């Protein structure tokens, strides 16, 4: 349709959106996930040793 | 698991232990048993060849 400066007012929404999650949503998540896995991991470090 | 499976180790190599001392105490009793069977026939074969 038209061109509007709302396309540079949206490139303003836009990057903010962005660095909020990169510093406060993605890498706390991804701790979340990676904890566990470490720890179901050493579990089955645990059930290695466990017989041998 | 791995704590139970550890707290079994020491059994298995504690009662190897133990009938390892067992074993070679019932065969150092049949040396001095033995040893001494030898004692009694040979003093009665040397009585019977001054006899002869």
């Amino acid at each position: 349709m038209n061109l509007n400066a709302t396309i540079l007012g949206q490139a303003i929404a836009f990057v903010l959106f962005v660095l909020f999650a990169m510093k406060y949503v993605w890498p706390p998540l991804m701790a979340a996930i990676e904890k566990r896995q470490k720890e179901i991991a050493d579990g089955l470090a645990s059930a290695e040793r466990a017989h041998k | 698991d791995l704590d139970l499976a550890k707290a079994s180790a020491t059994d298995q190599l504690k009662k190897a232990k133990a009938e390892a001392q067992v074993i070679i105490e019932q065969a150092n009793k049949r040396r001095s048993q033995i040893l001494d069977e030898a004692k009694a026939e040979a003093e009665q074969e040397r009585t019977k060849i001054v006899a002869q």
